[PDB]
RNA sequence: GCAAAGAUCUAACGGAGAUAUACUCAACAUGCAACGUUGGAUACUGGAGCGGGGAAGGAUUUCGUGCCAACGGCACUCGUA
RNA sequence: GUCGCUGAUCCUUCGAUGUCGGCUCUUCCUAACCUAGCGCGACGCUAAGGGUUGGAUUGUUCACC
RNA sequence: AAAGAUUAUCCGUGCAAAGCGGAGCGGUGGGUAGUACUUGGUACGCUCAUCACC
RNA sequence: GUGAGAUUGUGAAGGGAUCUCGCAGGUAUCGUGAGGGAAGUAUGGGGUAGUACGAGAGGAACUCCCAUGCCGUGCCUCUAGUUUCUGGGGUUUGUCGAACGGCAAGUGCCCCGAAGCCAUCGCACGGUGGUUCUCGGCUGAACGCCUCUAAGCCAGAAGCCAAUCCCAAGACCAGAUGCCCAC
RNA sequence: UACGUCCCUCUCCAAACGAGAGAACAUGCAUGGGCUGGCAUGAGCGGCAUGUCGGUGGGGCUCCGUCCCGAGGCGCUGAACCUUGAGGCCUGAAAUCAUGCUCAGGGACAC
């Protein structure tokens, strides 16, 4: 299969890892998100910014370099 | 076979029949694999990469490793050493009220089986350091210097306090 | 009075009783019948089982939602290094059933099949199959040889040899045993001096899984379960929790008779040993029959997965370790812990179902941590996410000025 | 069965209560378990207190020196014995 | 018409055999509801191997939705 | 379960007819060179070396 | 014959008789399988086919494929549950002069949490033949007509028996085999 | 008599206790290193000391500037700590594992 990237942290998800959720107010160009790990989804529940997370991502890209 | 049954003497030579013939021998006929690989096209089936002791960072292929170590008379009755005991893998998921005395039993333990002792003394710093974050936060590793005399032989085990417990290793001083 | 609802009753009566096995490890209980129009042919091997991993795969099979789509499977990965072969037995029918008729045995024997025979090699006198040793060669053995491969020749109707793992080959560090594990194994197909000029071929010498298996054929599995101890009847049976308020405890059974018979019958549930039990399990699908890494160390790379890798997985097999020999990938389940030793049989059900016969192709193979969460398939993968750390940085500013 | 009231550890001294051995044997694998006092450590009661004084009831249980047969449902070199 | 397969007594037990219903669990029967075969949309023969449910009101068994 | 001066040579054969057959070459250690096997540990050709059976 | 005892109620030593049992097995593997237990079972769809049957209306079925319910035997790769690894972090009241380190609140409380265990809340697997009943026939008389029966044969049920599967020599296996002793 | 078996001792695929599987100077055990994973950036310093660039704070004291009090913030710092124990991996593919301790094992049967 392909690779997908979570979405809080961008974690490489390989095949049969992972779980999908989908949201009532979906979009209409990601109807069903990718996330590697309970740790990743509680935390896009509680609503954090992944950019403050030290790391994610989105973080190490706007910091480390 | 039993020791006082055989004389010291006829033991000593059971023992010498086993370690000299069939065992050194056998190593020296199996030496026979540099023949074998100097003929062996060179590259070409040189997969043969562990056989020949030629090898970085591993074991003497053909002898064991405790058959290789330095054999020396018995150690004297006076003597000291040092070192780190792991006490959280062995107070592991114990019932916190009972794991201060545990530690203290393990520690007698340890000490007795490594210097052969049945009368093993835990000194005062010792003793304070263990119980120094009541009894259920006992710390999850320990150094000891260990001091082996005869009066009957007896050990007294004493704290080295130390800043961190990385890189250090089991010392005689 | 009848029961005013019904079901089911709990559990199959036809595993009684549920005690401990008499042996640890699996044995065959029957082989597949001789069909004597084929080639002479070895029917089983034992393994090694070294925890499990999972798959993807597309499907071939016309009619199925599923069909030319990509699905997820785990499978069983379980260590086969080479057996070797030490001895020739026969037997013959009578009114009251199969007699052994004699015993040919090799001319020399290995260490690890001569520790079979005691509790403490290393503190004996070691002189197990001397005397047969330095007779059998002698004018008179050879007769005597020669005498019983003819009782054989004459009067045998089934041939087995008796074969031997090699734990010294398998070199595992959990597995504590050093002695090795004996078995027949029985030799299908030919006729009689067919079976016995076959056997006497490979006297002496080693056999690979491969020679007996092919990738995409079944195989059945004896092998015994995880043991638990003493357990009660609610984990033991599966029979139903008591209200909370019931007296005297909750995970019971009420009523374990009528007034008559006047006797507890042998179909009530009781507390009692769990686990442990030899099981023959029937159709399990080989996908992979893999070499040695030492021979070839892209094990677990496939066609369409072009990253070389083997098929040990990141941190090693928990509580396992490394594999190191050939080994053999089944798909789903077997019974047993890691580092239990199973046995492979030819099968004995027909295998002529679609499900049977198709093909497997491996599309990718799992090779992520077991430790936790894994998300490399690589350390080169981990380190390209993670930059130099600390302790790099520090191993090559102390590495230089030397 | 002797499971409510959280819990003890360590050294020295004391004591018949030990470090108690036939050949062989350096020491472990052939004397275990348990006690009083002092010092040190660790906890508990938590002022409606396992604090300090009285009435009713009890009547020497109080103090010192000894002793350890019986009694203190385990133990004692200790005791309201 | 024909021919077959609740009561009434007081034998045992008053120096005591724990009295309804439900829950749980096992087993047996056939006078066959379903599943399996036959003969004639319904009716009959063989067959007890496997199965036969969730709820509202009522202490209810029954009954009724 | 085996068959024979009453169960007191060996294979072959049908409880036959015939046909064989009866220093050597085994277990152990020492050199010596190539091979086979999953490749450290076993076999194998020469060669002495102590025990052997007959 | 050969060794060891004892001869058991009033002293200490000597030698006679009888009695008793010891005089051959031990230890370690691979197997056999009498007997006993015993298990798989339902529903839907596809196509067969809008075909056969029918004035029309309407409207089948077997081989063979694909799923699902229940039951059974396991397993832990994934997903989910569980934490006294008191693992790492956070946070309240008290407390050692402070910081550091912590500690008390019978696990103070909150988040995340490996390994292990575990869920029709996850995943895997669930075999073959003989006979014979109701019944359908064939040859065939009694009763030279006739008749599936009187002799005799053939097909035939989720029944019964066996095998596969589980225990297995008080089923006392001169089944095979390694080593030591005895003869 | 001998071959051997059991206890003590060590390991955990076994386990209420027996019984089982193993080992019996062995990378066996111990400690350390590396891996694999968990949490989420330690204590101390200083904003000029970190990696030819980039360097706080609502407010408030003192004698212009300068020196101080201050929750939180930034840098060193994906830091620090933990990682086998009822019992994760590596000393035998490749590219990377090191040291330390054992110095006639003891007892009972076999008899
Ligand atoms: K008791
Ligand atoms: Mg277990
Ligand atoms: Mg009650
Ligand atoms: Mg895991
Ligand atoms: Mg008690
Ligand atoms: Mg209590
Ligand atoms: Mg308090
Ligand atoms: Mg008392
Ligand atoms: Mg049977
Ligand atoms: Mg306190
Ligand atoms: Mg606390």
């Amino acid at each position: 299969m392909r690779t997908i990237e979570c979405e809080f942290s961008h974690f490489a998800v390989h095949p049969g890892h992972g779980r999908r959720y989908v949201p009532f107010a979906f979009l209409s160009t990601k109807p069903v998100l990718t996330f590697s790990r309970p740790k990743c989804f509680a935390l896009y529940m509680r609503k954090k910014n992944p950019r403050f997370i030290p790391w994610t991502r989105t973080y190490r890209r706007i910091h480390r370099k | 076979m039993k020791g006082k049954v055989l004389g010291k003497e006829k033991k000593a030579a059971i023992i010498d029949a086993r370690k000299k013939a069939a065992e050194s021998r056998k190593n020296r006929d199996d030496k026979r694999w540099k023949r074998v690989l100097a003929n062996m096209d060179e590259e070409k089936r040189k997969k043969f990469h562990g056989v020949g002791n030629t090898a970085k960072n591993s074991r003497v292929r053909g002898a064991t490793r405790a058959s290789l170590l330095k054999r020396t008379g018995r150690k004297p009755d006076a003597v000291s050493m040092e070192a780190t005991i792991h006490l959280s893998k062995l107070l592991k998921k114990k019932t916190f009220s009972k794991r201060a005395p545990l530690a203290i039993k393990r520690i007698k333990a340890f000490v007795g089986r490594l210097m052969k002792t049945k009368d093993n003394r835990i000194d005062a710093s010792l003793n304070t350091y263990i119980w120094h974050k009541g009894v259920k936060g006992v710390p999850g590793r320990v150094r000891v210097l260990i001091q082996r005399k005869s009066e009957h032989f007896y050990t007294v085990i004493s704290n080295v306090p130390v800043a961190s417990f990385k890189g250090l290793t089991t010392k005689t001083v | 009075s009848h029961c005013k609802f019904e079901h089911p009753r709990h559990g199959h009566l036809g595993f009684l009783p549920r005690k401990r096995s008499r042996q640890i490890r699996g044995r065959a209980r029957a082989f597949p019948k001789d069909d004597a129009t084929q080639k002479p042919h070895l029917t089983s091997f034992m393994v090694f089982k070294a925890g499990m991993t999972h798959i993807v795969r597309d499907v071939d099979r016309p009619g199925s939602k599923v069909n030319k789509k990509e699905v997820v499977e785990p499978v069983t990965i379980l260590e086969a290094p080479p057996m070797v072969i030490v001895g020739i037995v026969g037997y013959r029918q009578t009114p009251v059933g199969l007699k052994t008729i004699g015993t040919v045995w090799a001319h020399h024997t290995s260490v690890e099949f001569r520790r079979r025979y005691y509790k403490n090699w290393k503190q004996s006198a070691q002189l197990a199959f001397s005397r047969q040793k330095q007779f059998a060669n002698t004018k008179e053995g050879k007769v005597a040889e020669a005498r019983t491969l003819n009782a054989f020749a004459k009067k045998a109707s089934v041939i087995r040899v008796i074969a031997h793992t090699q734990l010294r080959k398998l070199r595992n560090h959990r597995v504590g045993v050093k002695k090795a594990h004996v078995q027949e194994i029985q030799v299908n197909g030919g006729s009689v001096a067919a079976k016995i000029a076959l056997a006497k071929s490979l006297l002496e010498k080693e056999v690979r899984v491969d020679s007996v298996f092919q990738q995409s054929e079944a195989c059945d599995v004896c092998s015994v379960t995880k043991g638990h101890g003493t357990e009660g009847v609610v984990k033991r049976w599966g029979v139903a929790c008591l209200p909370r308020k019931t007296h005297r405890g909750l995970r019971k059974v009420a009523c374990i008779g009528a007034w008559h018979p006047a006797r507890v019958m042998y179909t009530v549930a009781r507390a009692g040993q769990h686990g442990y039990h030899h099981r023959t399990q029937l159709n399990k699908k080989i996908y992979q029959i893999g070499r040695s890494v030492a021979v070839e160390p892209n094990q677990a790379t496939t066609t369409y997965d072009l990253t070389a890798k083997t098929i040990t997985p990141m941190g090693g097999f928990v509580g396992y370790g490394t594999v190191r020999n050939d080994y053999v990938m089944l798909k789903g389940s077997v019974s047993g812990p890691r580092r239990r030793v199973m046995t492979l049989r030819r099968p004995m059900a027909p295998q002529t179902s679609r499900q049977l016969k198709e093909k497997i192709v491996l599309k990718f193979i799992d090779t992520s941590s077991k430790i936790g969460h894994g998300r490399f398939q690589t350390k080169k993968e981990k380190n390209q996410w993670f930059g130099p750390l600390k302790k790099d940085r520090i191993r090559r500013e102390e590495r230089l000025r030397k």
